């Protein structure tokens, strides 16, 4: 409010642009034409595991489609991603991991990165108790268009965002 | 650029 705010009238996903877990600055036009989930991960959660396999799971079975995952690390949810960029590199190798790994980042607050502020507050991105992520491994669905479609909370095992999915190719 | 984070442009013109 008092900070800039000129990322609240960005129309697409595709419009931001992240450094990947390489330090390498990546434009997200590059997901144009793509089903995209976005998600904020962690290494030192009890539902890691299932996060990782499922979103491996996904990428796995639908990348032929076109499906791309975007995953965040992000230590604000109990510390439990304290590891370095290469750190977490290796760690999503040992889950076999083949999708796009980003990065460290704020999520919430005045210092987020500016596509996960944007996410927040679109239409479709609406939180429960508001719009902040409340814990690690939320996901958002975004369409072909770059335009968010489905908001899931950090319980919701990766799997079932397959009944929505398809829905977009 | 909109919206810069760290050392970068996060979103471009």
């Amino acid at each position: 409010s008092a900070s800039r705010d000129d990322w609240r009238a960005a129309r697409s996903m595709h419009e931001f642009s992240a450094k990947d877990i390489d330090g390498h600055m990546v434009n997200l036009d590059k997901y144009r034409g793509f089903v995209s989930i976005v998600t904020n991960v962690a290494s030192q959660c009890g539902k890691t595991e299932v996060n990782y396999t499922q979103l491996v799971d996904l990428h796995a079975r639908y990348a032929e489609r076109g499906l791309r995952i975007l995953a965040f690390p992000s230590n604000q949810f109990g510390k439990q991603e304290p590891g370095s960029n290469e750190e977490i590199k290796e760690f999503a190798a040992g889950y076999n991991v083949k999708f796009d790994m980003f990065s460290k980042i704020e999520v919430n607050g005045d210092d987020a990165h500016p596509l996960w502020k944007w996410m927040k507050i679109q239409p479709k991105g609406k939180g429960i108790l508001g719009n902040a992520i409340k814990w690690n491994f939320t996901k958002f669905l975004i369409d072909k268009n770059g335009v968010v479609v489905k908001r899931y909370g950090p319980m919701e095992e990766p799997l079932v965002i397959e009944k929505d999915l398809p829905h977009y190719f | 650029c909109r919206a810069w984070y760290q050392n970068y442009c996060a979103l471009r013109r």
